[PDB]
DNA sequence: GATTTAGCAAAACGTGGCAT
DNA sequence: ATGCCACGTTTTGCTAAATC
């Protein structure tokens, strides 16, 4: 009590976004796999979603997806090696992701200057990204 | 002194899963770092062993060993977030 | 050749509640 | 407060295909 700066049930999640975003570059990072920095699945999602305000699963696709987009209109790193490197199966798959998520090819989105910061999740997940 | 060895852990600058979490095991301040036990901070069901790599940087520059006992770290204001 | 796509199935997940 | 099931959902996985 007399604090006025953070919450118990923040301070419990306020060290997940930061664990993903460190964790997300090569790893799945998901629920399963914060198991270990966290609490089992089911309540660590509860857990997260009732402090962020974003499901746990849902969050890493989206801050993986912006994290490649940049990759693939700064950098012109490869969809294949971008794709095995961010832990996705194959290129295929990824191309799926991303069109499920930009509506846009993850090739066509590297050569679309007109594309730019939309749908970008940002590695703050509290206030609307 | 350092500059940054009485510094926040929270405020050292590093990675993202590194700094943030220090500062969640009762370590705002680097000094402490320093006398931690990787083995056991490492081990912690929420560091990461990635960020290992930052924790051993800034000892190693500094001319620290694992759980070198510093003889006065903690200054007059010493809070948390 | 490269990219994108066809579906199918599964896995987890989305949560609610439940249990301790 | 911690643990769990179920329902559902998304994704995923999988073989391929299609387009560029």
């Amino acid at each position: 009590m007399t604090m006025s700066r953070r919450n118990t049930d923040a301070i419990t999640i306020h060290s997940i976004l930061d664990w993903i975003e460190d964790n997300l570059e090569s790893p799945l990072s998901l629920e399963k796999v914060s198991e270990r920095s966290g609490y089992s699945k089911w309540h660590l999602q509860r857990m997260f979603k009732k402090e962020t305000g974003h499901s746990l699963g849902q969050y890493i696709r989206s801050r993986k997806m912006t994290e490649i987009a940049q990759k693939l209109k700064e950098s012109n790193e490869p969809i294949l090696y971008l794709a095995e490197r961010y832990g996705f199966e194959s290129q295929q798959t990824l191309t799926r992701t991303f069109k499920n998520y930009f509506d846009v090819p993850p090739h066509k989105y590297r050569m679309t200057n007109m594309q730019g910061e939309s749908r970008f999740l940002h590695p703050l997940n509290h206030y609307n990204s | 002194f350092d500059p940054i060895l009485l510094r926040p852990v929270d405020d050292l600058e590093l990675t993202v899963r590194s700094a943030n979490c220090l500062k969640a095991e009762a370590i705002h301040y680097i000094g402490d770092l320093v006398q931690r036990t990787e083995v056991e901070l490492l081990k912690t069901p929420n560091l990461g062993k990635k960020s290992l790599t930052e924790i051993k940087d800034v000892l190693a520059s500094r001319g620290l060993s694992l759980g070198m006992r510093l003889e006065n770290w903690p200054p007059a204001s010493i809070a948390d977030e």
